[PDB]
């Protein structure tokens, strides 16, 4: 599946970008996932976890760690927890949450919306602080109720829409996403964090067109997004699913028109010449560019499955348009458009002939791929006569019918 | 002994709780100022020490059911009567006071030791000397001397406090006859003493014979006895025998005050103990000695730190790597640092800076998931809180920040920003033409001086010219990656450099710099038979210390 | 949420410390010459009568010695310290006393808590007398709950003595209701005949209501004249009375009567793929297949036992706990025949995986079953009493065994694993060594048929039979199952009928499993098949189902709904 071997990421950049429970799961993913950094990547996600008093993840993070530093004791032939700090830790955590706990139950008996709202969400973030995601839930699905305002109900569902990433209950964050959107009459850009959070929760649920479609709408001015998605990886989400589900006039009229991705592809070069490359049918640096793009971002949280998909359609994509102004394309000519060999590619385009889409004859004797042109008319007159003969066999099976029930035939 | 509570005792509690609003079984009633308190002798005899005897003692007061007790307040006996009942003080920044002189008169022990910490905690900056008479008035022997510290701190810096006046003898003589007055000079407390004894008429004169006697001989001789001739009374001849002769005796010696020597204070030093990480160590420009503090976590570093102009130390933020938005203060003669309110935000390595009496926390890796990631907070040295202000305008990594003509003003790679205090907002300043991080700045005078950057870029900015220059570049040995520090020594510019090659020993140096002349004349070079290497992660800063609080660090030279 | 619980503990205990060091009593419980000095806010807390008795304004108001009578200084005593410290110990011999001055004082919070000790301690030797209770004091919970317990225990013993001093209204409706569990419906009317003659005349009144809750079957047959030797003399409002009473109330039989020998199964695939397992049974004489409610918190890798009394009971098992998960559990629960649900018990010591339960001399032994422990002594055998509700650890077996099953016969436990067995012996607590098998086989069941040992297949598993005799103290071998060929057939052991039975599921290459039972020839040898099971009743069970004899109620359970 995943956990490849590769080095070159910048830890420190990728850990700096994203911030709170987001970041901690994605360092928890990188060490599991990159062997031969995992021990900087666990000593970093410690240091980091066992700020805001985190409790069970961080046992699960320390074990981890004391493995990953015992095999490191073997192989050039464990750190302490420090238990103090689960004194330290649980002390602290549990007079501050009871404090703001008995604020909030007086505040219930003082009967404010409002008030019981704001704190059942403060109470929600310190329970996501202290690793208690169903609990914050719970206070957020308590605050869902005592909302006043518009902005109450934004926020609502932009708490709603943070929680259910780390539950990965994304149906919640579309339907609280569609809400946020839908009723608020369609400087503060409100919308594209909303519309950041959707593209992110369709791709992490195995959606590319749609999910390109809403990044795509992504301003820049959002900026710092730390809690759901850094604008770095925003960016190459958005290129990767363009390029494999916008077409070229798609992907033009949409990059060129939206104006905010001209500056994601900014940040990103490589995925700007990747698609500029696609464009301008270049496909052997443009797919050379990609699977350097591909070690760097296989070890990402919701990619990795999806990339794989995404890298294999675009493969057949960049193929097809390849081929299609081409009468008599040379198979060398095209196996000289990427690093792939002869045999390689006409096992590619065997596989895309039989899938479909590309139209065309392999002609192994001089290695040329012609197109098909096949006529209309012979097809349309050859599947009528298939249509002919289909409809008076139906005919005669209805007249069989017809009379096996007149005489009353049947299996007493 | 087994006193399991899970689900029992918070019931008895609230059984109880709930007897008390209902007024359910009481047998003891207190009588108020005409104000009825339906309460029970069980948990009166369990809070208070005094209550247990006013129902156990075989005096009338046992059989009687209406008490009327007198010269206490209602509201304090009311919150005295519900922490009684269900345990949550909630107390208050203003009755305090009444509320310890209620839990004096009832023998409150467990409330007094929680309001006795709450006082200790709050001797912010105006009440020291009024609480103080109040420790005075009820003996609060802890209370009370952390208010003398503080009380003989505080009071020389103010000495003009109307609470002042109104002090018993015997405090007033503790006061003025320790040797914890942080006076640089001896003729403010001189005078502080004259107006004490000129507020009032001969009651005050009768202690004027014991005060007078307090101080060094040298303010005996001194204009005090011609400015006693007008103030005398009438008929008086034995009172200026006996002022006489207050000139030759009672050892007159120095005070601990004058002691004021400017240093410099470092943090994050090479511990000389392979068990310690980091050290905090101090340098005597004058005495050219090394002495030594004490860390104020002993375990937590990557701190930062400021001083105002009152001479205070202050260190917030930093990791231990947990990052940890404590709070501390340096103690200037105990070698020790009292913790204080800390941030709301987990900072590494903050920086801090001091702008009409207020502490400014600019930047530092607060939390990092903040929507506007460009933000700030300052800090009240009076109130003793932390105040939101207006975000920073850009985001900006290892910054320094500092202050000039009461502005706050930010320095980063090539920006800069001030921020008007009075209307809480930033204002764009002159860009800087070479882009330079990892660097500090200093506030000299009215110019600020950028030194350092990845290097020797010297680019001196004035506020009254908005503009940025260069002046020279300071002489150093090549093949070197020198670490500068600029900051105010005896009201002139100085740095203070160390230079480190390959195979090649630290040295460190300081240099004497001229504003028309842009040359670094060799003022004094540190011998390493005093001070050994500091580090890469240290930081200077000027502030006065003692040298007999602290002590000196010992080294083989 | 709750308020500040560091204080709770300290006015806690200040209250106990004025309450053993007598300072602030103003009020005196003065009882049979005991001294119980307290007060107002503490008696308050607890009990609603004193309520009603200091703040009233009557004369006790004022007074500060009260005289209270018909109660008890133990009682008192534990009651105020409750009070004081919460530390009710309830033994198994004061609560009742400890429920009537918690009925007397009005004290809700005790008698909650002696409810559900009540609750829990309701048994077979005290059914009559918590029932009696139940009736005295306005309990309807225990009063319900013991009514079941109590309709259930009464037919199986019919002789505790507590059963003659019993109300009129209690005895009828017990006697009057369809819960009753009897084989015949004539025990009950000895019964109540004997508990007619027990008194004097006091009970002829009560004569013209008991039979007129009994069915007319047996009120014109015998035990007419009986009552007419031992009726009063002369009286002719009573012979005449009855002569020409018994037309009405219609005739019906009871639901006692309807306990059919049924195969009871555990952890068969569940028809819903939405739950793992579940629990269906098999009716050998209705040819149906009846639905069983789903094992407590489906408790997966269980035991099952039925006693001589026709008790099913639960031991062991895991529960998946808050992919591969799943945390091992020492849980004990008792199933209801009649309610269709599992009542817990008392839990065991140690945690089991698939443990045998078996009945012996009243007790539930169960036999291993991969114990948590893993010492030296990792067997880990224990015994459940019925009457004390507790376990008792037994002597250890010799040999450590896995995969083992293990009956009773002859008042002794046999264990049996892939060759060794030994014998338990319960009177005096040891082992003895017993025949060798001369064929390694695991994974199998045996049946208890009559003084014989049937070891049925074993290994999927295979038609080798072997039987073992008890008096003769040797394993023979008797046939093979013929079965088809190139088949996975699933044997299962059991007794049924007073014969013995297999109930063997077998699986051909590239067909869906079939159901067929055979009964086995003893004399002669063979298995001859006694019905086979059609597939348009009974659908595919698994591989880790167990299967035990039993009686079960076809009233009270539900057809299940499934398409053939």
């Amino acid at each position: 599946n995943y956990v490849v071997e590769n080095p070159s990421l910048d830890l420190e950049q990728y850990a700096a970008s994203y911030s709170g429970l987001m970041r901690i799961e994605r360092l928890q993913f990188i060490a599991d996932h990159c062997p031969t950094l995992r021990v900087e990547a666990l000593k970093m996600a410690l240091s980091f976890v066992q700020r805001t008093f985190n409790v069970d993840m961080y046992e699960e993070i320390h074990r981890k760690l004391s493995e990953a530093t015992r095999e490191l004791q073997n192989a050039p032939d464990p750190p302490a927890l420090d238990t103090a700090w689960v004194e330290a830790t649980r002390k602290k955590a549990l007079l501050k949450l009871e404090k703001l706990d008995t604020d909030l139950k007086n505040y219930k008996g003082n009967s404010i919306k409002e008030s019981i709202r704001r704190g059942h969400d403060d109470l929600g973030d310190h329970y996501l602080d202290c690793g208690d995601l169903s609990n914050a839930l719970k206070c957020y699905s308590r605050a869902r109720d005592y909302c006043t305002s518009a902005k109450h109900v934004i926020n609502m569902c932009l708490n709603v829409i943070k929680v259910s990433v780390y539950l990965q209950n994304w149906s919640h964050v579309l339907s609280y996403v569609s809400k946020a959107e839908s009723t608020p009459e369609i400087t503060q850009a409100i919308l594209t964090k909303l519309k950041c959070a959707a593209g992110l929760a369709e791709l992490a649920a195995r959606k590319y067109k749609q999910a390109a479609k809403c990044l795509l709408l992504a301003s820049f001015d959002h900026c710092d997004f730390p809690e759901l998605l850094s604008p770095s990886n925003v960016a190459i989400y958005g290129g990767l699913c363009a390029l494999a589900t916008f077409d070229r006039q798609e992907l033009q009229r949409n990059v060129i028109s939206s104006s905010s991705f001209k500056l994601f592809l900014e940040l990103e070069p490589q995925v700007r010449d990747i698609i500029f490359k696609f464009y301008e049918s270049k496909y052997a640096s443009c797919l050379k560019m990609l699977d350097e793009m591909k070690d760097n971002l296989l070890l990402d949280m919701y990619l990795a499955p999806h990339v794989r998909t995404l890298y294999t359609q675009i493969r057949n994509r960049a193929l097809i348009q390849y081929f299609s102004p081409y009468v008599s394309a040379d198979m060398h000519r095209m196996a000289a458009a990427f690093n792939t060999t002869v045999a390689a590619l006409e096992d590619e385009l065997t596989q895309l002939i039989l899938e479909g889409l590309i139209s065309a004859r392999v002609d192994s004797h001089s290695k040329i791929l012609y197109a098909r042109d096949v006529d209309q008319r012979s097809t349309t007159f050859e599947k009528s006569l298939l249509m002919g003969k289909e409809f008076q066999r139906r005919a005669k099976a209805m007249m069989l019918r017809a009379a096996v029930l007149r005489n009353q035939i049947h299996v007493k | 002994e087994r006193q399991i509570n899970t689900e029992y005792a918070v019931s008895l509690l609230e059984q109880l709780k709930l007897f008390y609003e209902q007024q359910l079984f009481t047998d003891i009633v207190l009588i108020v100022e005409g104000t009825e308190f339906p309460c029970h002798k069980m948990v009166l005899a369990t809070c208070s020490s005094y209550f247990r005897a006013m129902f156990m003692s075989g005096l009338s007061e046992s059989k009687q059911t209406h008490v009327h007790l007198r010269n206490v307040d209602a509201a304090t006996l009311q919150i005295i009567i519900t922490y009684a009942y269900t345990g949550n003080l909630a107390m208050n920044d203003s009755t305090v006071e009444q509320l310890y002189e209620t839990a004096c008169f009832l023998q409150v022990e467990d409330v007094l030791q929680r309001c006795r910490e709450y006082l200790i905690k709050k001797i912010n900056a105006e009440n020291c000397v009024r609480l103080l008479s109040f420790a005075d008035l009820f003996s609060c022997e802890e209370l009370k001397q952390s208010a003398k510290r503080m009380v003989e701190h505080k009071f020389t810096a103010v000495y003009h406090q109307d609470a002042f006046m109104q002090l018993s003898h015997d405090l007033l003589i503790d006061i003025l006859s320790s040797d914890n007055l942080n006076v640089e000079k001896e003729e403010t407390v001189r005078e502080a003493a004259m107006l004490w004894l000129e507020y009032n008429t001969e009651s005050r004169s009768q202690y004027l014979s014991s005060v007078l006697s307090q101080i060094r001989i040298d303010a005996l001789s001194e204009v005090t006895q011609r400015a006693w001739f007008q103030g005398l009374p009438p008929n008086d001849k034995s009172v200026v025998v006996q002022g006489l002769y207050k000139d030759m005796p009672k050892f007159f010696k120095p005070r601990l005050g004058m002691t004021k020597e400017e240093m410099m204070i470092f943090i994050e030093a090479s511990s000389e103990n392979p068990c310690s990480l980091y050290s905090s160590v101090c340098y005597s420009p004058q005495a050219e000695k090394v002495y030594k503090l004490c860390s104020p976590p002993a375990d937590l570093h990557k701190v930062g730190t400021v001083v105002t102009p009152d001479n205070d130390i202050y260190i917030a933020g930093g990791q231990v790597f947990r990052t940890v938005n404590c709070f501390y203060w340096f103690d200037a003669q105990q070698n020790t640092w009292f913790p204080k309110t800390p941030m709301l935000f987990v900072r590494i390595k903050p920086s801090l800076v001091c702008c009409e009496g207020y502490i400014y926390a600019i930047g530092g890796d607060s939390v990092g998931g903040e929507l506007n990631r460009r933000t700030v907070e300052r800090y009240d040295t009076e109130k003793d809180e932390w105040t939101m202000v207006s975000p920073l305008p850009c985001a900006w990594q290892w910054s320094a920040a500092v202050v000039v003509h009461d502005c706050i003003y930010v320095m980063t790679l090539n920006l800069m920003y001030c921020y008007f205090p009075r209307s809480d907002s930033w204002v764009e300043m002159a860009m800087r033409q070479t882009s330079r991080s990892f660097a500090s700045a200093a506030a000299f005078g009215d110019k600020i001086f950028y030194i350092g950057g990845l290097s020797v870029t010297v680019e001196i900015y004035d506020v009254n010219k908005n503009e940025w220059k260069m002046a020279a570049n300071i002489p150093a040995k090549r093949y070197s990656d020198p670490c500068v520090r600029a900051v105010v020594i005896s009201n002139s510019l100085c740095v203070f450099m160390r230079e480190t090659h390959l195979n090649e020993r630290a040295k460190y140096v300081t240099y004497q710099y001229d504003l028309e002349l842009d040359r670094w004349s060799l003022r004094q070079h540190i011998s390493e038979r005093v001070l050994w290497d500091l580090g890469r992660d240290f930081r200077c800063t000027v502030g006065k210390l003692y040298p007999s609080c602290l002590e000196e660090s010992p080294w083989k030279p």
